[PDB]
């Protein structure tokens, strides 16, 4: 086997170090050529604000010692080689969070006879993206992977991303590769944009490690169909049986349980969206603002159905029926709303008592029929009011909601798609 | 000067800890295991694993670490890190993770015949499949399981310890380190070799040593924290044959009111169970038998309201259902005339009416003190049937039930 | 390059990284320790436990590695890997878990002058004791220390770190808005640094870091405290609803439930120390405690109202409390045949007057129970908003101080 | 042994462990790969992971590790460290969130004729694609992808041990059913270059869910929430209890949501039939509270206000109640005192008509609740049975 | 330093870290232990396991690593890597779920004498039996049993360093106080052999437990609803709400006693005090439902089908009404029409019979209401002295 005797000479003879750049002068750059390819989005755990990526990380590069000429040896074209024996271009994500900076399988490396170098390691990154819950669970979320050498200085070392050939002409590849056949979509989340780029930070300076970067940025957009099922639309059907309280006559002693039990279910709700989401305090989701919203609205209508009951059962003996409150409940309201011998002289004195007794109780009793009436007006009134603005602000909300597509172009101030179906030029 | 140092260089220099011990072609070397439980840490269900603090005893013989005690000082004995030494790899099959091997590894003992005796303590988890059938009143039967593995039976022959000539076939309990662990306590405790036979004894499954571990739960914490609080809730649904059948009396409020601390309390317990799909844990078993009955219950909470608030407008009162539910089971003067016999014929009509409203509610009472000891009896049954199996699940009276022996020191 | 090989063979050739660098016995090191804040990713206040995602800004000097860079085609600087060279052993003292030493071992720089520099990265999880008073309208003073875990006072001199272009002492936590992720819990407020000495022992010297954050209460006052009001106006409703709607037990039984639940729902967020009662938890004591003697007296009003003659008399004191006094205060004013008939008639008419007086004492004590009910209304009214707006106005008044202490 | 101990210091003497096994460059090694499922450990629907025990045998041969038994007292095979020698990096291709290859570097059976065989353990976490249309009664298909790294089809070539995995040594899941595995060894090719070919072995498992805890967990407590729904039609309405009633099995079925939601999978590719159940269910309690509503209303209305139209007598009093046949349901002074008297006459034949007219309302009210009771009954079991009996058939 | 360089070197040039630092075999090597206590970092009471952070100062001597500072430029200490010598394998006997001996291998002091000082830190998880029968008002009483795992006492020996564990430095923990804290020394022998010894030391902390926190998020609740249940003997009937309010007393309860039976270890040893006394409340409240369902059944009588026997009437309407004293209790077609007449005033005369007879047995009812009230009363005062 000639290639025991070409190893021997490339890493014995000419006597190899591995913590040493490959330049020939102590002045020159080594460009190490970056690409990332998605292999799957496993998770992105909005309570932590974690990204847990599966990726390929494509690094290339040049090596003059790793050299040879391919016809004094057999006709050697390509080597495998540990990486732990050959100069290796530590390259961390720096952004994360379970302090996992490296790749995790430590692969060969593959040497071609020109000394070009390519390590194709994948790696498991948890990284760090903050939780954008304005529209949950409507919202898109902006992620990002960023990857920065620390063991040297641009001076030294100078990342680029990774370049490709179609017809002869090589442009960068700005993009994450995603292999359609293999690649499986996320459940819960759709890749919409994926860029990459080199950043420069001018206000620093070469001579350090925080100069250069290569940030990949995920664009994703959560599918909002568990969320719609199991959440939104019980919730808004439950908070629509509110309305019913007004229409649930007062002698059936059941308004105040059916509205109390309507806010009780949305605490529920409330208790879910609060497990669902991160602490953040930048603004109240969308989910949450309607919670509110309703739960605000369900207290009014609790209110308005206990005066509704106060009204109910006043009585000439407690109170007194002003002639404002007739003309305005049971004339104008009601027309706006379309609403629909002592012996003898003893049983003669003992029935004109009698027929006293039951003509005052009568006028009792018709009394406590028009403070009924004044009860359903307010009803009818409550109702016509509440249900429109129920509706209305549900409508609005999830509409608005349902209207938050992601820009259609990353990196607003660019004209340029970052699409691996257009590349530059 | 400490002869042990040049001792262990001796021994140390020229030895291969890649190498098994084996004097000759045909030599199989007797690796000697035994178990000493200090703390049985914990039983976990929902993942089906027990948790064991353990050292394990394992002897052998490598006849290069032997040397002549005269030509030492009569040092016949010394500690050699176990990083530079040849050990059988007997690891724990039956594990949940992936720890394989021992976790602290300890120096190993060598004296000068070229005995080796080391005892390495160790945290093991491992897998035992639980049986939920009689929970809370269960007992477990959990199994160690130890094998070499990198030596099959023709390199290595695995047995159990014997002191004094007689086999260690337990595992091992001192009762000044032992600490008991309150929810279980340890009835038999047997070890013995097992062997694959559909392999053959060139597999490095072939052979290995089963410790057992026999755990009966005790129960007087689960008793008197669910139990006794669920059959006091659940007996409150009788109630309601009590209340009377007309607004106010809520019937309906008591009856769905006990069926939802019914739920709960079936909550509590799902969260307590292994999530297999193979039984339904006993307490399970009588949550859901109260929760039906408490469901009829309310059905017929709901026909006996239904019957009482009967009025002659709707239903017409049979002579027959009467008869079954009452006999068996239990100028001017003639205006003011015609005015005066008005009046009194609407008031006849108006009692009349109220009479056979009265007829309705009694047929409502006699149904609901029928279906009262209907229900009760079905509950008190079922209580005590479901509790009293639960209260004669004891643990078998030996180890292995084919076996006659006890299996103990 | 061949030339970076010859120096590194030269310096390396005895150099013995076990061996602390001093020119001559006796000698200290001066070691600069300066910390740069990348991420301030958790405070998970239940095991009381910061995580941050920091690099170390190291600096010594170590004599042995220095060259003339004229004898080796001006090389002015070398990076060598971190474990080939001495260095001190600075972990963060006060971390929750085990883990003292840094995670990421980025090899160090080397200066022809000797100058060593290194900046690792870590995620460390440090330990901070939470102060649970204003919770969750908090403001925490959570502290990194950062020392040599081996050497001493006698053996290293630490200093504060030097700014970029080094002139000055930099005595604050860096940094550098190109990296930072703000956390958006948490606003950092102040972040100094500062050297610590103990009087008792003169060998013991560190350097600490201080990071005072204020919490954003937005999360916990949408999700406890709007439905606590809420649930706080209904309690105070109930006092408005009429007796004969038989609904008051209903209502005010289920505010009761809903703020015990609501207060039950908390533990998975509140920490668990018992040094003090935090704002929020006794914001809801407060409003249970209110609801359930709303409770109670919506069973005195309803006992009170459903009382007759039959059964009870009522006492003078009753009458001249709630008939007199309040009312006016709380505007709350208000031939044989014939004769068997003239029998029958009479009796009709004695039967309808009995009836009548009772009913009228019936009136009166339904009267007291109105009033009871309206005095109830007021009073809890006013303790809840002068309750609620006490409670809250203390949380408010809660700031970091102008002045870090350190 | 001394022979043992020559043989493997002269065995490792020159050998370098960073070179194929090839006596020429090249050739290719040839690798026999087969998989040993020990024990389905978990499976995630919602990051549609499947996490298994397993060893990964491989078998190939090393030209520079032959030796003559004769010459080392007969020893035909040893045991070496796999640290020692080379191996074939192999990698699981679809990994999750696991480690890519093979860590536990146990040790290795190596014969006289270069034949080496090592059967490392291993947890794989793969990425499962996941279906949930089915849920709880699904059936899932999904796979280990296995290849060399970093050698090509002309350098390493691996090939299947079998045409199916082995189970022989399988523990029982106790939540899935092993109803198929299989295994197939895949080429590839790129548009460069035809000469170098890229192979892998899938290996598939067929699983079938054995759903009872699902069902006695979540599927009968619906079945009860939608029994006791529709038992508000017979409660009459003077007993104030029609909505306590509904409405207490509306925010039980909405606690129950808190289970469902942390038991179910939550992911959004698809609605699980759980799912829909559920929502029917929801959609079910609902409904029945707003008829009891409208109900609950007609019960109570008055004449003085609303008047019965002819339809709603012709229709609900006429026509309806006879075509019901489970129902049993049917189908000086004395002026003044004698003005007195005629006044109360006529009020009290007011009263009457008032009283007809209610009575005929609360008529009305029955029979609707009839109506409704038996639809409602209906509507559950055709409900639950069109989202369950159709899948259920498959099977 | 070129003189420690040379010192190390020579130093470590013929040293064998796998052999015991004595100049003869028969010797013992005398190790003085000391555990420092720097944080209490939990106590899993479930599970029962106490983590604590701790520093564990070992000294020694080691002769093979002297040296004479003329020598050597006047150099008298050293610190060295802790893999490059030998170490005691110290080994915590009772660990439950951490690492069973040291695992941060920092470097140690030595001396020109050989006096080697080591405090290297670790997280020990150990295990500690919970005593839950005064929670939360418990003390715990768990230790640390550390000793040397291969050497007998006659080869390598250990000594508490002091009586006490060091907690000048302790962070306070804010959930436990430290009552006391203390270290013994125990030889053990075995019927093999007596004169072989084998040692190891203890260390054990009493930790009080502060309650604040339980008491407020926990027991406050459920003294409320305790209270809450008795007022049910209040409410009137007529009201038709007592099994509501019964109900929801009994809900709350049921869940307050799934919140304790989740904070408790399922140990059998002991019926802790909490549960017992939340049982006993339980069983209270039933007792309440079903004496108020009595209530509600006999305020419902119908005088029709029942007439009252005369020890009720005697018990409930005679006696005792007079002995509570706060409170506020009682103590042609002519001959038609006058047939009609007639008629109608028998029907009052029968409907007020019966009426009567409704309000006696209301009467009753009431009665048997203030009676429970005042025996709920008695037992809150009853109880509200037990804590005192
Ligand atoms: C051991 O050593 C002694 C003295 O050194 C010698 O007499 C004896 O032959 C040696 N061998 C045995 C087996 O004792
Ligand atoms: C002769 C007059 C009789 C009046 C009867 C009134 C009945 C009211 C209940």
């Amino acid at each position: 086997n000639e290639e025991e005797r070409l190893i021997n000479d490339l890493l014995i003879v000419n006597k190899y170090n591995k913590h040493v750049r490959p330049v020939k002068h102590n002045n020159e750059v080594v460009n190490i050529a970056l690409s990332l390819t998605l292999s799957n989005l496993i998770s992105l755990k909005e309570t932590d604000e974690t990204l847990t990526s599966n990726v390929w990380m494509d690094h290339a590069w040049y090596d003059h010692r790793l050299t040879w000429n391919a016809s004094e040896y057999s006709d050697i074209s390509i080597l495998r080689l540990p990486p732990e024996l050959v100069w290796i271009p530590d390259i961390v994500l720096q952004n994360n969070n379970d302090g996992q900076y490296h790749v995790a399988y430590f692969c060969n490396v593959l040497v071609r006879p020109n000394g070009y170098v390519t390590w194709l390691p994948p790696a498991i990154f948890r990284s760090s993206c903050p939780i954008n819950v304005l529209y949950f669970p409507f919202d898109w979320q902006n992620c990002s992977l960023k990857f920065t050498a620390l063991n040297y200085d641009a001076n030294e070392i100078t990342m680029d991303l990774m370049t490709d050939t179609i017809d002869g002409k090589d442009y960068p590849i700005e993009w994450i590769i995603i292999d359609p056949e293999a690649f499986t979509e996320n459940g819960e989340w759709e890749i919409i944009h994926k860029p990459a780029k080199k950043n420069i930070y001018p206000d620093k300076f070469p001579n350090g490690t925080n100069y250069q970067d290569v940030t990949f940025y995920l664009i994703i957009r959560r599918k909002p169909l568990f969320y719609v099922i199991n959440f939104i639309t019980p919730c808004v059907l439950i908070s629509f049986l509110a309305s019913l309280a007004f229409y649930l006559p007062a002698e059936s002693g059941e308004k105040m349980s059916t509205a109390i039990s309507v806010l009780l279910a949305q605490a529920v709700f409330l208790l879910l969206t609060s497990q669902r989401l991160p602490e953040t305090a930048l603004a109240v989701p969308l989910i949450g603002k309607y919670l509110m919203f309703i739960m605000s609205l369900v207290t009014g209508v609790i209110v308005n159905c206990g005066i509704v009951l106060n009204f109910h059962f006043r009585t000439p003996s407690t109170h007194v029926l002003s002639t404002r409150v007739k003309q305005i409940f049971l004339e104008k309201l009601p027309r706006i709303l379309h609403m629909s011998h002592d012996e003898i002289k003893s049983g003669i004195d003992s029935t004109n008592y009698i027929v006293k007794q039951i003509k005052e109780k009568n006028a009792y009793d018709e009394e406590v029929g028009n403070w009924n009436l004044v009860g359903q007006t307010i009803d009818r009134l409550s109702m016509f009011i509440i249900t429109p603005v129920m509706v209305l602000g549900t409508i609005f909300i999830f509409v608005m909601g349902n209207f938050n597509h992601p820009p259609a172009k990353p990196f607003e101030g660019d004209p340029f798609d970052y699409s691996s179906d257009h590349p530059r030029c | 000067e400490n002869e042990e140092g040049r001792l262990i260089e001796k021994l140390l220099g020229d030895y291969d800890k890649r190498i098994i011990p084996a004097k000759t072609l045909d030599h199989i070397i007797d690796v000697t295991l035994k178990l000493t439980l200090t703390n049985l840490i914990s039983l976990n269900e929902k993942e089906e694993a027990l948790t064991t603090n353990v050292w394990i005893e394992i002897q052998w013989n490598d006849y290069r670490l032997s040397w002549n005690t005269s030509e030492y000082e009569g040092i016949d004995l010394v500690r050699i890190p176990s990083e530079l030494l040849w050990l059988p790899d007997v690891v724990l099959e039956n594990n949940v993770d992936g720890q394989f091997e021992v976790a602290y590894y300890a120096n190993v003992l060598v004296y000068n015949d070229g005995s080796m005796y080391w005892l390495p303590p160790a945290i093991y988890r491992s897998t035992c499949p639980i049986a939920v059938t009689y929970f809370p009143f269960d007992w477990q039967n959990c199994s160690l399981v130890f094998r070499s593995q990198t030596y099959n039976a023709h390199e290595v022959n695995l047995q159990l310890s014997a002191e004094e000539g007689e086999a260690v076939e337990w595992i091992h309990i001192d009762p000044e380190d032992f600490t008991e662990n309150g929810e279980w306590t340890i009835r038999h405790r047997p070890a013995k070799k097992n062997y694959n036979w559909q392999l053959t004894k060139d597999d490095t499954d072939f052979q290995e040593i089963i410790f057992f571990l026999i755990i009966q739960r005790k129960p007087l914490f689960y008793i008197i924290n669910i139990i006794a609080p669920c059959v006091l809730i659940s007996s409150l649904v009788v109630l309601v044959y009590f209340l009377p059948a007309q607004a106010g009396g809520q019937k309906c409020t008591l009856s769905i009111s006990v069926l939802l601390a019914q739920t709960i309390f079936l909550f509590l317990i799902a969260q307590k169970v292994p999530e297999t799909s193979l039984n339904v844990p006993l307490i399970g078993k009588y949550l859901i038998f109260v929760m039906f009955v408490s469901m009829l219950i309310v059905m017929n909470c709901v026909i006996v309201l239904n019957v009482s608030l009967r009025t002659p407008n709707t239903h017409s009162l049979s002579e027959k259902i009467k008869h079954l539910f009452l006999g068996f089971l239990p100028p001017e003067i003639k205006s003011c005339v015609e005015a005066c016999n008005f009046i009194a014929k609407s008031t006849k009509e108006q009692n009349d009416s109220g009479s056979e409203n009265e007829n309705w509610v009694l047929i409502g009472k006699v149904i609901d003190k029928a279906c009262f000891w209907i229900a009760l009896l079905l509950f008190s049954i079922g209580t005590l049937a479901i509790f009293l199996t639960g209260h004669f699940n004891q643990v078998p009276e030996f180890p292995f039930p084919g076996d006659p022996r006890k299996y103990v020191p | 390059s061949v030339m970076e090989d010859t120096l590194l063979s030269v310096l390396f050739e005895t150099y013995n990284p076990k061996v602390r660098p001093a020119q001559t016995v006796g000698d200290k090191v001066t070691v600069r320790v300066g910390l740069t804040l990348t991420n301030l990713l958790i405070l998970n206040e239940k095991i009381e436990e910061m995580t941050t995602n920091v690099f170390l800004n190291l600096a010594w000097t170590d004599y042995r590695l220095q060259w003339d860079p004229a004898a080796y085609e001006g090389i002015k600087d070398l990076r060598i890997p971190s474990s080939d060279v001495w260095q001190p052993d600075i972990v963060l003292m006060n971390n929750n878990d085990g883990s003292f030493e840094i995670t990421l071992h980025v090899n160090v720089l080397v200066q022809h002058t000797g100058a060593v520099s290194w900046q690792p990265s870590a995620i460390y999880r440090s330990s901070c004791t939470i102060k649970v008073m204003y919770f969750p309208f908090d403001w925490q003073n959570c502290t990194m220390v950062f020392k040599s875990y081996t050497y001493d006072t006698s053996e290293v001199t630490l200093q504060h770190a030097l700014d970029a272009k080094g002139e000055r002492e930099v005595k604050e936590i860096v940094i550098n808005k190109d990296a930072f992720t703000e956390n958006g819990q948490w606003s950092i407020e102040h972040k100094p640094s500062r050297k610590n000495w103990r009087s008792d022992d003169p060998s013991y010297e560190d350097v600490t870091f201080y990071l005072i954050i204020q919490r954003k209460p937005l999360f916990y006052i949408v999700y406890t405290i709007i439905p606590c009001i809420l649930i706080s106006i209904l309690a105070i409703l109930v006092f408005y609803l009429p007796p004969d709607a038989g609904e008051k037990m209903s209502l005010s039984i289920s505010a009761l439930l809903a703020v015990t639940v609501f207060l039950l729902l908390l533990a998975d967020k509140v920490p668990e120390t018992s040094l003090s009662v935090p704002i929020i938890i006794r914001y809801l004591m407060f409003i249970m405690i209110l609801v359930a003697f709303s409770v109670i007296l919506s069973v005195v009003v309803l006992n009170l109202h459903h009382r007759s003659p039959n059964t009870h008399t009522m006492p003078n004191w009753i009458r001249q409390i709630f008939i007199e006094t309040l009312p006016p205060f709380l505007w709350i004013q208000r031939p044989q045949d014939l004769k068997e008939a003239v029998e029958a008639i009479k009796y009709i008419a004695e039967q309808l007057e009995s009836a009548s007086e009772f009913d009228d004492l019936k009136k009166d004590w339904q009267y007291v129970a109105m009033v009871a009910d309206r005095l109830f209304l007021y009073v809890f009214f006013v303790i809840c908003s002068i309750g609620t707006f006490s409670i809250f106005l203390d949380a408010s008044h809660n700031v970091p101080p102008d002045n870090p202490f350190a | 042994s001394e022979h043992e101990t020559r043989l493997v210091a002269n065995l490792l003497e020159n050998y370098n462990k960073v070179i194929r096994p090839v006596e020429h460059h090249t050739h290719f090694v040839d690798i026999t790969v087969g998989l040993q499922l020990i024990q389905l450990i978990s499976v995630d629907e919602v990051n549609q992971i499947v996490e298994t025990n397993v060893r990964l045998r491989q078998q190939w041969i090393d030209v520079r590790l032959r030796w003559n038994p004769a010459d080392y007292g007969g020893i035909k095979k040893i045991r070496l460290p796999s640290d020692d020698v080379w191996l074939p990096d192999l990698v699981l291709y679809n990994n999750a969130d696991g480690d890519f290859a093979i860590v536990h570097m146990t040790k290795l059976l190596l014969d006289y004729t270069g034949k080496i065989m090592w059967t490392p353990p291993a947890i794989f976490k793969s990425y499962c694609e996941i279906i949930v249309t089915h849920f709880p009664f699904d059936q899932q298909n999904c796979t280990m992808k296995l290849g060399i790294w970093t050698y090509d089809g002309t350098k390493v070539s691996i090939s299947p041990e079998s045409d199916r995995p082995d189970l022989s040594t399988f523990m029982e899941s106790g939540e899935w059913v092993m109803k198929d595995y299989r295994g197939w060894k895949h080429w590839v090719y790129y548009t460069c270059c035809p000469d170098t070919p890229y192979l892998d072995i899938t290996y598939h498992f067929i699983m079938q869910r054995i759903p009872l805890y699902f069902v006695v967990n979540v599927i009968i407590p619906c079945l009860l929430f939608s029994f006791l729904t529709g038992l508000v039609f017979y409660l009459p309405t003077d007993s104030g209890e029609k909505m306590t009633l509904s409405i207490s099995v509306l925010l039980s079925l909405t606690v129950f949501l808190l289970v469902i939601v942390e038991l179910i999978p939550s992911t959004s590719s698809a609605v699980p039939l759980i799912g829909k159940y559920m929502l029917f269910t929801m959609i079910f309690v609902i409904s029945s509270i707003i008829i009891t509503v409208v109900v609950i209303n007609t019960h109570h209305r008055s004449p003085s206000t609303h008047t019965m139209p002819q339809w709603v007598r012709k229709i609900f009093i006429d026509t309806i109640p006879n075509v019901m046949f489970f129902s049993t349901m049917k189908r000086p002074d004395v002026k003044s005192a004698i003005e007195g008297v005629k006044y109360i006459a006529e009020h009290m034949k007011s009263d009457e008509e008032s009283s007809n007219a209610a009575e005929e309302w609360k008529y009305v009210a029955m029979v609707i609740d009839h109506i409704l009771l038996c639809v409602f009954m209906l509507i559950c079991i055709i409900g639950t049975v069109s989202v369950f009996a159709g899948r259920l058939i498959e099977l």
